């Protein structure tokens, strides 16, 4: 069947360069223009870059001109995409997709899997963990940390019920931020003590809080 | 360039309707993509009102003025997704914002919100950040707003995307980062949700 295969993703600063390529099987290669497109984490699709079906002519993205280049070797099946003068902006999961008609209709009928690539400037930060004291809702603000994963425990693993983990935000800084949020019983807050433990295994930390009523 | 709604939500076996809206859109051809959670878009419509091989015969697209609108008679559940239309002119793409389509499996259920203030050890980094946390609404769409005293504040604000709880309803969070003397200089903050046109809102105060 027609098959579009990315490789090329990763973490990378600003400043720095990537290249992503794209394996096409199932049609004749040479026959079709090809395109790139990137979706940003938790937003919508955006055009990148275009190369006609013979390599004749390339347009570009109003956000990406003059940064990034696409080119093709027929021969080999693959499409490449060069990114250069990487910005934090630029994070996103990139798609290599194909133009249904050879006189390029800039429109995409068969997309790949995509690949995600991350463009931050950070070094490796252990984060602050800053308790978020108070059925009765507390937690834990475990922020401003690079890279991923973060691992967030309750009372040395002791809690589980009632414990939700959000998603971690890449801020515009370039580095990470989540909370932990517990729910527990009103009664509880004299009858016990709450404790979230984190582990950031890059930098080596390991930091308990404990999480008392204000 | 081109408006779609945030979201749309239909019962089983009703139709939807999602529009796009633009003005240039006359003169352009438009194309449809249907983009489930995780996977890679699918073009479901193809110049304006064509529809492509493989497409069940129950999406349909149709033009008028500076509108296209893709209807999905008798939507079932597999359809549910975010739709995207695309035009362009000779250089370039361009695509709507997509629109989350909700096939309704359940009761609509109302956000709980929980804001935290700064803590006294992060406002003694000058440091200080307020968290919103959103947990059990369906449809898992809300739109998150934040207010110093009855200002709305755009800057600093970082909110993830919902995702599924076990209990199939939605939790999603949101940041506010401001200066010490930005918390200090006004009478209290909020996060205010919105979900299915009702707002549920929490306030503090430094």
């Amino acid at each position: 069947a027609v098959k579009l295969v990315q490789a090329g993703g990763g973490v990378v600063q600003p400043g720095r360069s990537l290249r992503l390529s794209c394996i096409a099987s199932g049609f004749t290669f040479s026959n079709y223009g090809m395109h790139w497109v990137r979706q940003a984490p938790g937003k919508g699709l955006e055009w990148v870059a275009v190369i006609w079906y013979n390599g004749s002519r390339t347009y570009y993205g109003d956000s990406v001109k003059g940064r990034f280049t696409i080119s093709r070797d027929n021969s080999k099946r693959t499409l490449y995409m060069q990114m250069n003068s990487l910005r934090t902006e630029d994070t996103a999961v990139y798609y290599c997709a194909r133009d249904p008609d050879i006189l390029t209709a800039f429109s995409f009928d068969y997309w790949g899997q995509g690949v995600l690539v991350t463009v931050s400037s950070a070094s490796t930060k252990g984060p602050s963990v800053f308790p978020l004291a108070p059925t009765a809702a507390l937690g834990c603000l475990v922020k401003d940390y690079f890279p991923e994963p973060v691992t967030v425990s309750w009372n040395s693993g002791a809690l589980t019920s009632g414990v939700h983990t959000f998603p971690a935000v890449l801020q515009s800084s370039g580095l990470y931020s989540l909370s932990s949020v517990v729910t527990v019983p009103s009664s509880s807050l004299g009858t016990q003590t709450y404790i979230c433990n984190v582990n950031h295994k890059p930098s080596n930390t390991k930091v308990d809080k404990k999480v008392e009523p204000k | 360039e081109l408006t779609q709604p945030p979201s749309v939500s239909v019962s089983p076996g009703q139709t939807a309707r999602i529009t796009c809206s633009a003005n240039a859109l006359p003169n352009q051809y438009a194309y449809w993509y249907q983009q489930k959670p995780g996977r890679a878009p699918v073009m479901v419509i193809y110049k304006d009102t064509q529809r492509p091989s493989g497409i069940p015969q129950r999406f349909s697209s149709s033009t008028s003025g500076t509108t296209v609108t893709l209807t999905i008679s008798g939507v079932q559940a597999e359809d549910e997704a975010d739709y995207y239309c695309q035009a362009w002119d000779n250089s370039a793409s361009i695509f709507g914002g997509g629109t989350k389509l909700t096939v309704l499996g359940q009761p609509k259920a109302a956000p709980s919100v929980t804001l935290f203030p700064p803590s006294s050890e992060e406002l003694q980094a000058n440091k200080a950040t307020l968290v919103c946390l959103i947990s059990d609404f369906y449809p898992g769409a809300v739109t998150v707003a934040w207010k110093a005293d009855s200002s709305p504040i755009k800057a600093g604000v970082e909110t993830t995307t919902p995702s599924k709880q076990s209990n199939n309803k939605y939790a999603a969070s949101s940041y506010l980062s401001l200066t010490p003397e930005q918390w200090k200089s006004h009478r209290s903050y909020s996060c205010q949700v919105t979900h299915e046109g009702s707002t549920v809102e929490k306030t503090v105060a430094p």
